[PDB]
């Protein structure tokens, strides 16, 4: 048998065909990725091993992440049909659904109260 | 200021500048699809949990298994080791 | 081999705890002693019926002596 | 009531004429004394409210809030000492005066007998809060946050002003006592519906309601620690107090008009707690938790059952204390790391043990661990809603689950895990910070012993 | 650990698979004698294609073996107790306190261990004295476009310490307790 | 000198005087609202011998 | 773009000048007095004395009075065979029902 | 009767003295763990006195010492219901905790915060005692949540270990899912019977509708790790072995079953609830035991055994046999804790080796713990005339001789064989066989604390069943006449399980490597439940929270609907009004238009 | 001390001990030890404190409120009479709540005391609580958080109108 990857169960590198590509362009790309990683690591180590430095080493990636998660949300937002539809169906949809459910339950209880069918023998605290 | 996430890259020049900003290769860099959801030019990093990352590699942040300056996943908080795990399973 | 154990400074938190306990007890201990003494000696009151032609004071409708003092003096 | 108001006023000349080395000391001393004096008001009568004079009165609803404000002022001063230590003497005195003015205004709001006087003072609270947020904020979003807060509150309040004047013209008096004794039922006419909306919307804005809560995250995050303390401890409860007062003349129309707001709040608690789950900012997480806890109170007020009102009062007091404490802890961490990102600082339990214990206790109170007054209020509201409709238990229990989840998540992310290596400026906790946390926690745990005091006038 | 590489050679990948396969087989074969018997049989299978020269053929074989490894993967393989995923992994991590906290100790606390802190000051001086040369040495040995690998150079000349050494040298002990 | 003490710590009496004055102001308002001293249908009683008022 | 002072360095730890700091201000004596004031008034007074004050606060909620009156009423109701609680909060005699 | 009340209160009060003294120097000194242990021992000795009085007469009382608050017609007062269940369970729990504390003193000797550890153990003990001695639903809920939180703290004892933090959070999550049902039950009882005290609740409720009992069932499943909410207990092995041995083996896990037992008069009235409990317990027994069969971690096997036992107790509840379930609770607390302590001893001797595959030849290396494990496993499998025989065997007999769902009964009997199977697993693969542990043998159990604690639990496991069963008053009518095969079924199934498990273990010796079966993958992956049910829901919830709620509504549409729109409208209007043209001709023409329009409109 | 009429406690029936085994009952010895070492010193301390109290013997009285005209006998806008009547109504509300509490205490005590025979030996207590519950619920229920004497009057009037309609049918 074989392993079928999913969104919550990714395909391991051992079973990943791309891992076994030994073409020159892929090797150069891996070298470039390592170069970027090494540069960033070197900068962080230089700041981190500096005896004079007494403080938090600011991480630009973290700042960008926090900004994009909150600050940049609206500026990039466009009123697309998808966004409008999803926003409506998850904003007012649940509200209307819960309203319907609760209203029906309340009206049923009130009907039982009106005809006296509802039992309230010791329901003296409300 | 220019080191802050911007709008969806339209020209290839914008894409290259965004790739440089996030310290990613231009080839690797991929913005989220311009669906109007406010993602912007933030990189669409692979949706893999931090647990999948090599536990033997020396990370700048060991508990989070991350390096300083490395682009951070949009849903990192969801993909922390303490939360949803996308690691491969035997079956 | 006794090896030095790197720890966070513990003097400051311990000092805070010491100061907190000292200041709390500075008045708690006298207050607790006073409460015990009053309850032991002075004691509470008996629910006697209102004597004829007498108007009990507002503090005369409470039982515990400390409560009576509080009502009489502060209210 | 002047036994509390006059000393509060006398704080201002003292602070202005105090020596630069004694400003904080004098302010803290006499604020604590004023809180001690305010403690006398807790001796509420069984039925009649403490009508001190024609203008000022107190009941078992107003007295806990008054004590809360008078107690909150000193802690705000203590918290503000740290960041406002490089400020010039005049500006430091200005900050202290803003806090004192806010406390005085709140006292008068909670004691005002006339509805229009309450409106005047409760909208007067905006000015000090706005000044505090915009002037002594640390970020650049402080201006926009202040604008949002001010405009939300005013857009809610102005129709309330019109409605209150209309009531004065029709009924003849806005005194709470007369308004309650001469209560007349409202019909279902559109005019009455819009009057009800005008009378409810302002307080709905004051205590963040899902949909109108957008101002709260900005305000709490951008504002300085003291400003956030008042914002999340008293200023939100202003809405609840006003709504509970004004619902006296809004019946039986409340039965028909509650459903929209009731459903909004019942879904909003879940939504906001889920938002807390996926937050990256500590202060924002605290603010959204506040939103959910206040939505609980909104539901309680709308239902209008006695148990609901008792639970609402208890929850208001408990949340005030807990939210103020949480903001103070986040402020200490922020001062040490100069960032509000939650994932930035990790494993602080190893470096700062006692502050970690404070974090643990605060988070336990946030998740309503029995028998904390938080749980007392939450459970009372849950029972009242269950009486209203059995289906409510689903959302209520889910909200409890999410609250526990995000509170423990905050504790784990901040006060657990591997310590951040590069952060080397985490010094030992100051005595002032620990004292602040203690003065936040100990009163609450003591209040659990005698909940009757904070159970409201319907006890 | 050791400096990472840009990629793994086909030889390296097979060796990695070999260790994983034996460990999973050991997990399957609880008894030692049973494992040793099948270990040689599995080793022979690797030996059979040790002569295999065609890289395309060798790569094709590697793919098949990994697929076989996944199908025969032990669902609950044995992991060393202190290894990642082990029961005792990160168990003592909380007890590990960074050394810079010692500088925050109250003078009374530093008086409790005078000799240690005195020696600690010597270490502090050593770091500051060598730091300038460390950065300078890195620049001299840094390629034009910065470092392409994370590997760091040693102390070329006497009297200098390996650049970026403080944290590695002064790292917390495995069991602080 | 005690003079130097009061010279620098005079502001420490403002708020206590505030409380005293407030107690007086509250007492004043109560005096103005003594319109039903013994006219309530619940607490109406005859003044005891040598009692000027019930202070109610 | 502007001649401005460089960002102020990380706030000087009050421990640096004086190891015994307690936070608050910088002057050690005023720090001691501020900590004494906060602890004495904050813990010894309000937290203790006021807690005792509210603990022995005289019962004006009429709880004990309510219980005692209920006891008397129960005695009378049972002695006279009257129902312990009636079915009308007000007498129907004085209610001029339309 | 007067000493009964005095002693019953004093046990709980004495338990609180160490917590108070945690503010003194004793906490800082190294005597604190010993002081804690001695306090617990003295409290157990005191608890024996009310037990003796109850055995002699049957004295049961309720003590409402302090009145908390009177909410209109509902009065809340701290009330300790000292009855058979509480008066008997307090001694058992205290004795088990005493042994566990001695074992912790040995096992956690090197722990830097051993004093904190002992204080936390006492705190959990106090919370469990409050839960047991609770006459108000509020007091029981206090015990409930206190137990949950103390478990949260103890499981996450190693903060550095991320897995520990995740396990603690997961435990809180599942327990809170149960707490939803607990709160529902509280609300229902308050609204319908106007009471939170067990007395009035029992008196008024004589039909006990489904809703409150269903909520109680949900809470019990939450605390007793029943199916659906089971994974928290196996994951709770992340904490120290004493913690798992005390809380998640004998006190915390039985809380749900105790909750159901306490409401037995109400549960008997309803019928659907009984069937639901029966079916649920059967599912838990089968699934947990099946998973335990293929677990390579000794603590994991023991934890799954605990879950199976709790499911058996739930089935007993389904047979409407509450007292039998309580007796099983006691016996399980006696022997399972000893099993966990033996596992901890093995782990300590083998230097943190929890994988049975790397444990071998321990039969002779550790004779005392070997004997203890043998006796405990035999009792767990219901060896005749042991603690297991006097509860489990009766439970199986009752299940067979009752109007019961057929498949539930079948699942119970199959689970019984699986019980012997996992016992054979933890015997053969650990104590028996050739050594597989690493070299440098450091095996040493010659520690007075460990020996004494395990010895106490041994004496309990051997004789307590007889003593307790022969002392407690008869409360269940026995099934005297029974088919012989049904009578011996428990032993027959146990023997079958033992034989088959040993056969498979022998075949493991055979040099025949074979690839895993799909069934083995299912069992070893815990039925895949902790994989799909811990990834899909969490992913959906967190993704929805971040996108739909956080951004889509809050940061996008809500802001677009009110503030953004209004501000944009104001901006456009400002631009229109401030045309910035400033030409007399234009605004004078506008004046003319205004004059004409006014003259026409207002005439 | 308390009124046994208000709090009925059936006369205790303790069986006489009749040991049939030579073995000495541990409970007896333990009770003797407990009495001697605990009850005796506790009683002595109680006696000393009681002497101290007897020396400082003072009395506290019970305030009694006269009846005030009800809201039924009150003018439309007569705020003085309305205040008097509302305070009276609230006092009566509290008294009724306490009566309910007393009956509930009776019920709970019966449930515990009668043990397994609680169902058959607490019929009177259950009936009493049912009566009180019915009365209290009819008088005070659904009034709302802002309850008032006027609200109870309105509810009673509505009930009386419904009763009239039912009797007319």
């Amino acid at each position: 048998p074989k392993y079928k990857p999913s969104r919550l169960a990714t395909l391991p590198a051992t079973l990943d065909p791309a891992e076994y590509d030994i073409s020159p362009e892929t090797r150069k790309a891996q070298a470039e990725r390592l170069a970027i990683r090494s540069r960033l690591k070197r900068e962080y180590l230089l700041q981190y091993n500096d005896p004079n430095r007494l403080g938090v080493i600011e991480d630009p990636a973290l700042i960008r992440w926090t900004y994009a998660r909150s600050a940049n949300i609206y500026p990039n937002f466009r009123p697309t049909p998808k966004t409008s539809l999803l926003g409506a169906l998850f904003g007012i949809g649940p509200l209307f659904f819960w309203y319907y459910v609760f209203k029906t339950d309340r009206d049923k209880k009130e009907k039982l109260i009106q005809e006296g069918k509802l039992d309230q023998t010791f329901n003296i605290s409300y | 200021k220019d080191m802050f996430p911007g709008p969806y890259p339209k020209t290839p020049e914008e894409r290259a500048a965004a790739a440089k900003k996030y310290n990613m290769r231009v080839e690797d860099y991929e913005p989220y699809p311009d669906d109007g959801m406010g993602y912007g030019d933030y990189p669409k990093l692979p949706d893999r949990s931090q647990q999948e990352r090599d536990p033997w590699y020396d990370w700048d942040h060991p508990d989070l298994r991350l390096n300083w300056g490395e682009p951070i996943h949009w849903d990192l908080d969801m993909y922390i080791r303490n939360r949803v795990d996308t690691s491969p399973t035997p079956v | 081999k006794r090896l030095f154990i790197i720890k966070p400074s513990g003097f400051y938190d311990r000092r805070f705890l010491k100061l907190m306990r000292f200041y709390i007890l500075l008045t708690g201990i006298p207050v607790a002693i006073g409460i015990t003494l009053v309850n032991v000696f002075i004691g509470e009151a008996e629910l006697a019926d209102i004597p004829e032609g007498y108007v009990p004071e507002h503090w005369e409708y409470f039982k515990h002596p400390i409560s009576r003092w509080i009502a009489r003096t502060f209210y | 009531m002047l036994k509390i108001i006059i000393p509060t006023t006398m704080l201002l000349p003292m602070t202005w004429m105090s020596k630069h080395n004694m400003i904080w000391i004098n302010a803290t001393v006499h604020s604590l004394l004023i809180s001690l004096i305010s403690l006398s008001l807790l001796n509420q009568l069984g039925e009649n409210s403490l009508n001190f004079s024609l203008t000022f009165f107190s009941d078992s609803l107003s007295a806990p809030l008054l004590v809360l404000t008078t107690w909150l002022l000193p802690l705000m001063l203590m918290a503000s000492q740290s960041h406002l230590s490089k400020e010039t003497t005049t500006r430091k005195k200005l900050y202290i005066t803003m806090l004192i003015l806010l406390q005085l205004f709140l006292i008068m709001t909670f004691t005002a007998t006339e509805l229009i006087l309450f409106y005047i003072l409760f909208e007067a609270t905006l000015v000090p809060t706005l000044i505090i947020i915009t002037r002594w904020g640390n970020q650049t979003e402080r201006l926009n946050a202040g604008l949002y807060f001010l405009f939300y509150t005013l857009a809610g309040s102005l129709p309330l002003l019109v409605a209150l004047v209309y009531i004065q013209n029709t009924t003849g008096s806005l005194n709470f006592l007369i308004i309650h004794y001469w209560s007349h039922p409202l019909s279902n006419s559109w005019s009455n519906i819009f009057m009800w909306l005008a009378c409810i919307m302002a307080f709905m804005v004051k205590m963040p309601l899902y949909g109108l809560h957008l101002w709260l995250p900005k305000a709490h995050v951008e504002a300085p620690i003291a400003g956030s303390m008042v914002l999340a401890a008293v200023l939100l409860k202003l809405g609840g107090y006003g709504m509970m007062r004004i619902t006296t003349i809004l019946n039986p129309l409340t039965n028909y008009m509650a459903y929209p707001f009731l459903m909004l709040s019942m879904w909003g608690m879940i939504m906001t707690s889920s938002i807390c789950l996926r937050q990256t900012d500590l202060k924002s997480l605290i603010a959204y938790s506040s939103v959910s806890h206040m939505a609980l109170v909104i539901v309680a007020i709308m239902i209008q059952t006695p148990w609901s009102f008792m639970g609402a009062t208890a929850l208001m007091i408990a949340h005030g204390l807990t939210s103020s404490m949480l903001f103070c802890l986040a402020n200490t961490n922020y001062e040490r790391v100069h960032s509000r990102t939650m994932i930035l600082a990790r494993g602080l339990q190893t470096l700062l043990p006692l502050m970690a214990t404070w974090w643990l206790m605060a988070s336990l109170t946030n998740l309503a661990l029995p028998p904390s007054i938080n749980l007392i209020g939450e459970l009372f509201i849950i029972t009242a809603s269950f009486s209203w409709s059995n289906i409510t238990i689903i959302l209520m229990g889910m909200n409890m689950m999410i609250t526990a989840l995000y509170s423990l998540y905050m504790l784990i992310t901040t006060q657990r895990g591997k310590y951040t290596h590069h952060i080397n400026n985490i010094k030992a906790s100051f005595t002032r910070e620990n004292a602040l946390m203690a003065l936040h926690i100990l009163p609450l745990l003591l209040l659990t012993l005698n909940p009757k005091m904070i159970l409201g006038p319907l006890y | 650990f050791s400096a990472p590489a840009a990629y793994l050679t086909h030889q390296q990948k097979v060796l990695r698979l070999y260790k994983r396969a034996l460990r999973h087989l050991e997990s399957w074969c609880v008894h030692r004698d049973k494992y040793r018997y099948f270990a040689c049989l599995m080793r022979a299978r690797f030996d059979e294609h040790k002569n295999e020269k065609d890289m395309v053929k060798a790569t094709q074989l590697l793919r098949q073996a990994e697929e076989e490894f996944w199908y025969g993967q032990h669902p609950q393989p044995y992991i060393f107790p202190e290894s990642p995923g082990g029961t005792s992994y990160e168990r003592y991590e909380c007890y590990k306190v960074p050394e810079w906290c010692l500088d925050d100790w109250h003078p009374s606390e530093k008086a409790m261990y005078p000799d240690y802190f005195a020696k600690r000051e010597q270490w502090k001086r050593l770091r500051r004295e060598s730091w300038e040369r460390e950065v300078k040495q890195l620049q001299e040995e840094t390629p034009p476009g910065g470092p392409r690998t994370e590997a760091l150079p040693p102390a070329r000349k006497e009297g200098d310490l390996p650049p970026l050494w403080w944290h590695i040298v002064t790292r917390p002990r495995e069991r602080p307790m | 000198n005690v003079l130097q003490i009061v010279r620098d710590h005079w502001v420490h009496i403002l708020v206590p005087v505030g409380f005293v004055f407030g107690c007086y102001l509250d007492r004043r308002s109560d005096e103005k609202l003594t319109a039903f001293r013994n006219k309530s249908l619940l607490f109406k009683r005859e003044l005891r011998p040598n009692e000027e008022v019930t202070w109610k | 773009i502007r001649l401005q002072e460089d960002p102020d360095p990380e706030d000087e730890n009050l421990y640096e000048k004086n190891p015994d700091s307690h936070g608050y201000d910088k002057d050690p004596i005023v720090d001691l007095w501020n900590m004494r004031v906060v602890f004495f008034f904050g813990f010894s007074i309000v937290l203790v004395l006021g807690s005792t004050f509210v603990a022995y606060l005289p019962d004006y909620r009429m709880q004990e009075w309510a219980r005692r009156e209920a006891e008397r009423l129960v005695k009378y109701r049972e002695a006279n065979g009257l129902p312990l609680m009636e079915s009308n909060c007000f007498d129907p005699n004085k209610i001029q029902l339309p | 009767m007067n000493p009964f009340a005095s002693l019953t209160l004093t046990t709980l009060i004495i338990l609180t003295i160490p917590i108070m003294m945690s503010n003194s120097n004793i906490y800082k000194t190294n005597l604190y763990p010993n002081y804690v242990k001695t306090t617990v021992s003295y409290a157990f000795t005191l608890s024996l006195v009310p037990l003796l009085m109850f055995m002699h007469t049957g004295q049961e009382m309720i003590i409402s010492n302090w009145h908390w608050m009177t909410l209109q017609t509902v009065e809340l007062s701290l009330s300790f219901k000292m009855d058979y269940f509480s008066v008997m369970f307090i001694p058992v729990a205290l004795f088990v905790t005493w042994s566990i504390m001695e074992f912790s003193m040995w096992y956690m000797h090197s722990d830097p915060f051993i004093n904190r550890f002992f204080k936390y153990l006492v705190l959990f003990l106090i919370t469990m005692m409050i839960l047991v001695t609770a006459n108000n639903l509020f007091q029981l809920f206090i015990g409930w949540e206190g137990v949950g939180i103390m478990s949260f703290l103890l499981i996450g004892w190693w903060h550095g270990r991320t897995d520990a933090n995740t396990a603690a959070l997961q435990a809180i999550l599942y327990n809170r899912i149960g707490d939803i049902g607990f709160v529902l039950s509280m609300a229902w009882f308050l609204t319908h019977s106007n009471a939170w005290d067990l007395q009035q609740i029992f008196m008024l409720n004589n039909e006990c509708p489904n809703m409150p009992l269903i909520g109680l069932l949900l809470a019990a499943a939450g605390k007793s790790a029943q199916f659906g909410l089971h994974p928290w207990l196996p994951s709770a092995m992340e904490g120290p072995t004493p913690v798992s041995a005390l809380l998640h083996s004998s006190t915390m896990v039985v809380a749900g079953v105790f909750l159901l037992i306490r409401f037995y008069p109400l549960m008997e009235t309803n019928k659907l609830v009984q069937t639901m409990t029966l079916c649920l317990g059967a599912i838990t027994t089968l699934f947990t035991a099946l998973c335990a069969i293929t677990q390579n971690d000794i603590k994991k096997i023991v934890a799954f055994s605990t879950s199976s036992q709790l499911g058996l107790m739930m089935v007993t509840i389904g047979i409407n046999q509450p007292h039998l379930a309580f007796l099983h609770i006691c016996m399980h607390a006696f022997f399972k804790a000893m099993l966990f302590m033996c596992s901890g001893s093995i782990i300590h001797s083998l230097n943190d080796e929890q994988d049975i595959r790397k444990m071998g030849g321990l039969y002779k290396a550790m004779p005392f713990t070997t004997t203890a494990l043998i006796i405990g496993s035999l009792a767990l499998t219901g060896m005749p005339y042991l603690t297991g025989f006097y509860s489990k065997d009766l439970i199986i007999e009752a299940v067979n001789m009752s109007y019961t769902n057929a498949w539930a009964l079948l699942m119970t009997l199959i689970a019984t064989s699986l019980t012997a199977a996992y016992s054979t697993r933890i015997i053969f693969f650990a104590f028996l066989g050739k050594p597989r542990f690493p070299p440098l043998v450091l095996i040493n159990e010659n520690n007075p604390l460990l020996i004494n604690s395990i010895k106490r639990l041994l004496i309990g496991s051997i004789f307590a069943g007889f003593i307790i069963s022969n002392n407690i008053p008869p409360m269940t009518v026995p099934n005297t006449t029974m088919p012989l095969y049904m009578k011996m079924t428990a032993l027959i199934v146990t023997i079958m399980g033992f034989m088959l498990a040993l056969e498979l273990n022998n075949t493991t010796y055979y040099l025949k490597f074979k690839y895993p079966s799909q069934t083995y993958k299912f069992s070893n992956m815990l039925g895949y439940y902790p994989s799909i049910m811990h990834r899909l829901p969490t992913y959906h919830n967190l993704s929805m929270s971040q996108k739909s709620a956080s951004s889509l509504l809050d940061l996008i549409w809500l802001e677009t609907i009110l503030p953004k729109t209004t501000s944009f409208i104001q901006m456009k209007m400002s631009i229109m009004v401030s045309n910035q043209k400033g030409l007399i001709k234009l605004y004078f023409l506008s004046f003319l238009i205004t004059i004409m329009i006014s003259m026409t409109l207002f005439n | 001390s308390w009124d046994k009429d208000v709090y009925p406690e059936p006369p205790r029936r303790t069986p006489a001990p009749a040991p049939q085994t030579s073995l000495p009952n541990p409970v007896t010895y333990l009770t003797k030890i407990f009495d001697l070492l605990v009850d005796r010193p506790v009683t002595l301390a109680r006696e000393f404190i009681e002497q101290q109290h007897a020396k400082n013997r003072y009395y506290y009285y019970h305030r009694e409120f006269r009846r005030v005209p009800d809201i039924t006998e009150c003018e439309e806008k007569d705020i003085l009479c309305m205040f008097e009547a509302e305070m009276q109504w609230r006092r009566d509300y509290k008294v009724d709540q306490e009566i309910v509490n007393i009956i509930q205490e009776r019920l709970k005590a019966c449930q515990q005391r009668e043990g397994e025979s609680y169902r058959q030996n607490c019929a009177k207590e259950l009936e009493q609580f049912t009566q009180v519950s019915k009365a209290f619920q009819d008088r005070y229920s659904d009034l709302g958080a802002h309850y008032s004497a006027r609200k109870c009057l309105a509810k009673q009037k509505q009930r009386m109108l419904a009763e009239r309609k039912a009797a007319k049918e």
